[PDB]
């Protein structure tokens, strides 16, 4: 029963500010030492700062001061990291991670993680995918294998799934990850090769899912 | 600042190696350095602590060495749960700095990628945008260039690129770039071409079409 908790998955407009918890209810609140770590889309781990709770002794990593505030509530044995002023740069997974709690010295790396917050910075509200085909065709035919897709674009805010043929064709299937556009809208391709000699006699329809905005699109893509 | 540097960045090695990392520190930690395993999507764990303590419950095959500034995670013999990158992290003192990361991937042959390129969809071009796919499939290594040009003119700032965990079958990479032109920049030019250079390939690839065939 001893577990780092933290709040679910956030949007926000930038200039907005984002206040992430992590509930830390097992043994003694102040032997705890509740640190956040960052980290951005492709980006290593970033130190932001820490606190000690009830003794309320925090630190701070100096490109985060003045627009972070880390707390400690004694009575919900919870901490808050508040990140201000939010910018499409701060897009990024927060981790509160903390040593063991002795019981009653206290090293500061990081026995206990929780499991992330994913905080997504877009002037973009919720918005259904427009998907295009990704036809196959001479420029799209090595040898004896084409390759044909679907282009998931312009959709917010994440995840999408994509299938082929209904779920009946995985092999050689390759769905990328998303990408934050300039837009703050993600978009992502879903490929596959198949045998050029198949692309006249097998259809092929890749089907996109996206929960935010109920949206479902099934698209056929044939040769040009 | 207390500066952590890991090297190397990527290591390819295959299951029963035995392999090493290591961290150096801008100025004297003593045995105060924490090694984390890090999976995709996935939080960081605590493997090492103290340089040399290794956390209840990590397989022995991990082991920590150091102390000043020069420490290494090795690992004895490479067992598949340990593909995953890895950081080295200072807890002498704050600001609490992290290394750079090393990846430790599985090893196989140069594999040259099998080059697509797709036109914008006459449905797109509605839109009033145009997007150019090039697909990289099934390569390795990982690195990668892929240049874009419109009427042999070199393309730039204007495409983004996605790329695939390493494959668990084939152990390949599989790349996604894609160039985003207005429809009216799109109706400017006749050639639209995505070049390739790649460790596999002796001279870049180039693939390309011409607008409206
Ligand atoms: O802990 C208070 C102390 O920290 C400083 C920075 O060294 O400011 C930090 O704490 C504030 C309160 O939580 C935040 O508003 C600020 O962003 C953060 O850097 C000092 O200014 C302050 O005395
Ligand atoms: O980090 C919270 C913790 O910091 C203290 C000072 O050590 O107070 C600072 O943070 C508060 C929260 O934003 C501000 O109200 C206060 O002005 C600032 O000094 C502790 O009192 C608090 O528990
Ligand atoms: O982990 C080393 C580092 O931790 C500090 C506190 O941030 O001291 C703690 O760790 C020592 C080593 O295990 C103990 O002697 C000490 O009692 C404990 O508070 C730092 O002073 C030290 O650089
Ligand atoms: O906070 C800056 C400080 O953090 C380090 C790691 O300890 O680098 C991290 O932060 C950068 C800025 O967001 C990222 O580029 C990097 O991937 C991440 O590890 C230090 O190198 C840097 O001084």
């Amino acid at each position: 029963e001893v577990q780092l908790v933290q709040s679910g998955a956030e949007v926000k407009k930038p200039g907005s500010s984002v206040k992430v918890s992590c509930k830390a209810s097992g043994g003694t609140f102040s032997n705890y030492a509740i640190n956040w770590v960052r980290q951005a889309p492709g980006q290593g781990l970033e130190w932001m700062g820490g606190i000690i709770p009830i003794f309320n002794i925090a630190h701070y990593a100096q490109r985060f001061q003045g627009r972070v505030s880390i707390t400690a509530d004694e009575s919900t044995s919870t901490a808050y990291m508040e990140l201000s002023s939010l910018r499409s740069e701060d897009t990024a997974v927060f981790y509160c991670a903390s040593p063991y709690p002795n019981d009653y010295g206290m090293s500061w790396y990081f026995d206990l993680w929780g499991r992330g917050t994913l905080v997504t910075v877009s002037p973009a509200s919720t918005k259904g995918p427009s998907v295009f085909p990704l036809a196959p065709s001479s420029k799209s035919t090595s040898g004896g294998t084409a390759a044909l897709g679907c282009l998931v674009k312009d959709y917010f805010p994440e995840p999408v799934t994509v299938s082929w043929n209904s779920g009946a064709l995985t092999s050689g299937v390759h769905t990328f990850p998303a990408v934050l556009q300039s837009s703050g809208l993600y978009s992502l391709s879903s490929v596959v090769t198949v045998p050029s000699s198949s692309l006249g006699t097998q259809t092929y329809i890749c089907n996109v899912n996206h929960k935010p905005s109920n949206t479902k699109v099934d698209k056929k893509v044939e040769p040009k | 600042d207390i500066q952590m540097t890991q090297s190397p960045s990527t290591l390819s090695a295959s299951v029963g190696d035995r392999v090493t990392i290591t961290c150096r520190a801008s100025q004297s930690i003593s045995n105060w350095l924490a090694w984390y395993q890090q999976k995709p999507g996935r939080a960081p764990k605590l493997l090492m602590y103290k340089a040399s303590s290794l956390k209840s419950g990590v397989p022995s095959r991990f082991s920590g060495s150091g102390s000043g500034t020069e420490f290494t995670l090795t690992i004895s013999s490479l067992q598949s749960d340990d593909f995953a990158t890895y950081y080295c992290q200072q807890h002498d003192s704050s600001p609490y700095t992290f290394g750079q990361g090393t990846k430790l991937e599985i090893k196989r042959t140069v594999a040259a990628p099998s080059v697509f390129i797709f036109p914008p969809s006459d449905e797109q071009l509605k839109s009033g945008t145009a997007s150019v796919v090039c697909l990289l499939n099934n390569f390795y290594p990982r690195e990668a260039k892929v240049q874009w040009k419109v009427d042999n003119a070199l393309q730039s700032g204007n495409s983004q690129e996605s790329v695939t965990e390493q494959d668990s079958k084939d152990s390949t990479y599989s790349l996604s770039s894609t160039l985003t032109l207005s429809k009216a920049d799109y109706e400017k030019h006749k050639l639209y071409a995505c070049e390739v250079t790649h460790q596999g390939l002796s001279s870049p690839v180039t693939k390309s079409f011409n607008r409206g065939e």
